[PDB]
């Protein structure tokens, strides 16, 4: 293992070959999950891009966080998307937290602590256990077929995800930076492979 | 599957306007709609689309000319083009948003704007 | 009974079948009342919707709180409405408190603690005792005939109503979240039935 | 009951303007007024209305063309349509706001705009 | 006498018959005076209206505070006016304080503590002693001939007036709500008659 | 008393412009000026006025057409109307602000705009 | 002598006869100086006006502080001007401090503590010792030939000027209102003559 | 002394445009430039000027018609008037800012705009 | 040596002859560096200008910080530039810090403490050791061939540069003004020559 | 070296529009592009350019007439000039930004707009 505390991944150039692949000890299919992270880039105002690609052999888009220019954040699961609009975008590092549950189909999204209205999406579904998780490039196949126009340029870090919805109390604690015990992906005990031009550097954001 | 069905196209001269439309067999309360046109020889280019919230986006060329509208009540979207000109003539395709990789397409309808 | 403290009702999908029905031990017709609540939704900018439907057999709109796009808040009693404008609407949870009195006909409305100018409405009237109270769907009949275009999507909670006007002191205390003793509807000792897809979840707002 | 009484309609050609009006037998200091038009075959569609405060709302089609005005002093509202065109021809109805479910209606006046 | 502390007058409906008449023990003609008050209404953006009508048999407009739409505040004395512009108007309760002196002709106006530039107006004049003071309706005759279009709808209170200019120190104290000893009109020891639909209710503003 | 004296009126056709003016025998550094017109059969209606600070207000009908100006140096105000049309023809009165109840009036000058 | 502490001069009406003349014990020609003051008026948005006219027999504009509508502040020395722009003007009392030095030709201007970029102006010049200092009217001759369109209406005070450039430390202290020892003109030990309608009143600004 | 030298004037009809110019024998990096016109019988009236920073001011009458420009590199200023009309015809003077009382003037050039 | 603490260089007039030349004891070619400074001028909105010209015999633009009107900051190395946009520019003193590294090619820029997204530029390059450093004039030759249109007018100071990238912690400390030990150029132990009209004066900024 | 290659020029009359273009043999994801025109007798003057972020700058004379566009995908930039007029006729040069002192230039293409 490794500890990335106060460190982050940097993609400085637009390309279709640089990417970071993560590994998880997950064995059981998921019925509900949450994922939090922090990222910083300026392509927001030029073109869309992916943020966190969780793909399975049966689905290139099992879970996907995307940014669409003039649209906002697109949270997709099981090949279906939900949109959260953003009339205008600021230029600064942003921390987000998204959660989904199969039992009811409720979706929660949080940006900078402020929650967004809940929504319903793909009730009763299940998520495959074995999967490939990638940062930097969108997936249209099982770990391949990347698109340059869907790549990400900038910094990313503080990648974590549990396998059960968190109460608002807990989300606020995560933003404040208190202690926590991630279950599926631990930024403090993480495993990763890298390809192409990707660097590890001290984080910009506090 | 979404049974998209568009209508409102044909033959028109330059300097007119047309209000085409399309309808779907499912609620459009969340998905966004758009339009693609394809000129003879080139690919499918975006023209305009409208988000579920109501925000609208238009292609640069047709900026200030076209206009899109939506109606949840009947699950139908509309596009009105004004001051039609011959170069805008092309095959127009319907759009149904889906995962960013994928998207539904309609049969498309030819709109030939002569002099 | 039940205690909903730190919990709220969620309607995730637009429909004409989901709704929550409340019950009150009220026996005497009302000569004055107040009602406070907290709610969060984003349909504000798309179409109007109801918030709290109190209907009687003789009147589908005995008391009604409504939002009209580009107009604002519409407070209706005895089938007649009064308007409070809002030039622009923010996107965040909102807490409100409205009061009416029959003796004089004065109306008070409070949003986020800031009071609005008073107005006169239906002086000398009385309100029927037996009634049906609904959250989620507007009433055009005694507990039926809902309209999809008048439904509500989002979260609601902290539903309470006395049967006498409260002094500004008291309204400020209610907003600060201090202790209080509701008379007609107690969020802490509430009774409710549910229909359709409605969920109970921890509240978003502080 | 509100005795609504409208006026200011008839026969006009395309490219003209008309300033119709309506009056009520009660103070309009709080209620808002609007207009509905109904084309042959379709229903009653909103055209424009003005709030008691003064804020105005206009239908998208007639955007930038019509204009509404109010006067508490005589309890009367006015609507001026400019650059009339044949398609706008339709039966126009008066509006008196009430509970959101209900609303008062006038007798309506036909306005036929020919070429 | 009576004490109006934490209480205010309310005019809920536009009419030409509701009004409050004040009485003062004044016996000597005035050579200088000041008047402060607090009021809340929303007609600012629709039509002009009077605020405080002090009329004498020889002059329907001996002293007059008026609001003119798109113009601002109009302070009139001896039938002549002075204007203080306001490019845009906020919607909230406002407290004001105006002072005039005959010896020099200087005028001071204060809104929410912030002073406005001084001006000259009717130097060497004197003000009649016997007079009628009215809130709610403008005066075009000695206590009569009101105009509906000049009436006031909303709340008013904390009416006070001395008979000598106050130093800025003192005006600031008045706004902070400290102790004071009014001379001509004491909100704490006031006399009043009422006509029409006018109500007494707890004040909205802090 | 204020000796108001206006000028700049007569006979003009439709589609012209006129710059009338008025002057006073006293400093206008504080009082505001305006204009009133009276059509045959109706009363005196406001057209436009300008405050001492410089803020301007215009009647809705003549919006974007007229324009007022002031000059302390000579104690004179001016009003320029462009694109005159026959309906605007009416008797125009001068204005001198005073207590809100009262206001000075000028003799007025007829301006008849024919076809 | 006299102490003007917490007092200021007021010109209420536009005229070409009201003005205040100051006297200084200066005997030696100046090689560098600074002047600070505080003033409040609203003519900013209508027409230009002078602020402080220091004229000599050989020069009606030996030193001159002016405001030009849509231009800003004009600091003139020896008949030549330098401009400091202001895209928009606020409405409130303003305190300023300007300094000049002959040895190098550097100019410093400070408004409300915030400094402006330095500039060069009339290097190597000297300033006549005997002179006339006037507030209210611009000078086009040695104490005469005033122009109504160049007059000032409003309040002025806290007039002081040394004869050597002050360090930024010192300017900040002056704004904070600490103690200081003016050399050429002392607001606390000042001499003045008045003409026309000019009044002495307590200052508005803190 | 500043040797101002202007140019770019003559005879033109109504509906044209002219780009006159002036130059100085000294750096204009700090002083601002403007233009004055004088109609037959009246005085010198301001038309437009531009500050050293770049902010521009225009006379109300020529608002939206003229346009000024500056160039430190050659120490020259330019004024382009479009849609010239006969009434604008007048003698145009150059401007060099100085102390507020004083200001440099050029020789001026006649520009007669006929029909 | 000399200590410039609380002092800064001033260029008051636009010219092509005034400039300050710095000297460094550098002997080894650089593989990575950072430079921080503070400057104040208003030409931002009129024309572009250089800030800090580090030229070598083989390259007039070995390192160059430039401002391009309507574009923003241009950081150039080895004759190639990178851009950081600025939609609008404020008018106040600004402190900046830029760092570059040859090993990876990463670029960091900081304005007023807020960091900007990283970028890649001229990977694998090296910087010549012997060089000429100039403030005031851009270099198109080895210490000559200046352009008036590329000159700088205003104040500059707190010039420092290390020869290794600094961690964000350290950059924040530098902005707070704590202690530091510059390696290549020490503002506290600096050597300089001057030419033309350049002055030394107390700094404006805190 | 950047192999710039432009195209889209020739003979046109007044009152037309042309959409010229240029392409480069390297990624333009960071460098900005612009255009220079040179009239007979004068130097190369800037016309318009667009930054990598997307911000656009236009020459004052052609303000509101021309329009630039960029496409990373093919590494090509475009310039559309509308309402061409004879005076705008000149030799147009391509632009590739570099260090502030230096900049790449294209071969340029003549565009002669006659009456």
């Amino acid at each position: 293992q490794t500890d990335m505390s106060r460190k982050a991944f940097v993609f400085p150039k637009e390309s279709d070959t640089s990417y970071v692949s993560l590994k998880a000890p997950l064995t059981k299919p998921l019925k509900a999950f949450t994922v939090c992270l922090h990222f910083y880039t300026e392509l927001s105002s030029t073109r869309g891009y992916s943020i966190f690609s969780y793909a399975t052999k049966r689905q290139d888009n099992e879970i996907l966080i995307f940014w669409s220019k003039d649209i906002g954040y697109s949270f997709t699961v099981g090949g279906s998307e939900i949109l959260f609009e953003v009339p205008e975008v600021t230029v600064a590092p942003v921390h987000i937290c998204t959660s989904w549950e199969s039992a009811s189909g409720i979706v929660e999204f949080w940006v900078d602590g402020k929650p967004r209205v809940r929504k319903s999406l793909k009730k009763g579904y299940t998520v495959g256990a074995e999967a490939s998780i990638i940062l930097g490039q969108e997936q249209d196949s099982f770990g391949g077929n990347f698109e340059g126009s869907q790549s990400l340029v900038g910094d990313i870090g503080n990648v974590n995800m549990w396998d059960f919805v968190l109460s608002p109390d807990e989300i606020n604690t995560i933003y404040l930076g208190g202690p926590f015990s991630p279950n599926v992906l631990n930024w403090r005990a993480l495993k990763y492979e890298v390809q192409g031009e990707v660097f590890t550097k001290p984080q910009l954001w506090p | 599957e979404v049974q998209l069905v568009e209508s409102g196209g044909g033959l028109v001269q330059a300097g007119e306007s047309l209000r085409l439309s399309c309808a779907a067999s499912t609620s459009i309360f969340d998905r966004l709609m758009g339009w693609y046109r394809q000129a003879p020889g080139k690919q499918r280019e975006l023209a305009a689309f409208i988000t579920p919230s109501g925000r609208t986006t238009y292609a640069d060329s047709v900026k200030g000319r076209f206009t899109i509208s939506r109606d949840n009540s009947v699950n139908t979207v509309y596009l009105q083009m004004d001051s039609l000109k011959p170069e805008d003539t092309a095959i127009y395709f319907c759009y149904y948003r889906l995962n960013p990789d994928q998207n539904y397409w309609g049969q498309g309808t030819q709109v030939t704007v002569s002099s």
